[PDB]
């Protein structure tokens, strides 16, 4: 398991475009629970929490807080057991 | 407009000899020079400035002052935001 959480910043001279900016994106990420890490849709990012705290800054800090986590799988195959062959006696 | 606050005054009460006066410097402050708007995209906001401005008949300013703020008055913000997919319809 590989979670990070990872904050975004929305900058903009207009500071109502910054809360109309960050309200869309959170709503994407809650009703779209999970972001595709590669076109080749595969790999997904289930969201776990996406927060704002709009007194941060807008610069240093970041107004959104996301944390994503996904699940790998280790990388182990072995031979497979395609014929099967016996004889009988007595 | 603008909207003057008192803050204080100067470091001590001075005394100019050569120009034969006294002094002294009193401290005021102006709030949001570069805010013009009053207005937000948080809707949430809207609302309870609306229902701030209904119960109690003042202003009632949105996300951040005004220079201009006619006091008294009052000013709703969000600080905080969290948001949860409770269910599979529901958020």
């Amino acid at each position: 398991e590989i979670t990070k959480t990872m904050k975004c910043h929305v900058v903009s001279k207009n500071k109502d475009e910054i809360v109309k900016l960050l309200e869309t994106l959170e709503t994407s990420l809650i009703i779209d629970k999970r972001v595709r890490l590669r076109e080749d849709k595969n790999m997904y990012l289930t969201l776990v929490s996406v927060v704002e705290d709009r007194e941060s800054d807008m610069f240093t800090t970041g107004q959104l807080t996301a944390v994503f986590k996904m699940i790998g799988k280790i990388k182990r195959e072995g031979p497979t057991m395609d014929k099967i062959y016996g004889n009988g006696n007595l | 407009a603008f909207t003057c606050i008192y803050k204080g005054t100067s470091e001590n009460d001075i005394v100019v000899e050569e120009w034969d006066a006294i002094a002294r410097g009193i401290r005021f402050s102006v709030i949001a020079l570069e805010d013009k708007e009053d207005t937000t995209n948080d809707r949430w906001v809207e609302a309870l400035s609306r229902h701030t401005k209904d119960l109690l008949e003042i202003e009632s300013y949105k996300d951040n002052w005004k220079k201009n703020f006619i006091a008294p008055c009052a000013l709703w913000r969000t600080t905080h935001i969290e948001n949860k997919r409770i269910n599979y319809h529901l958020i």
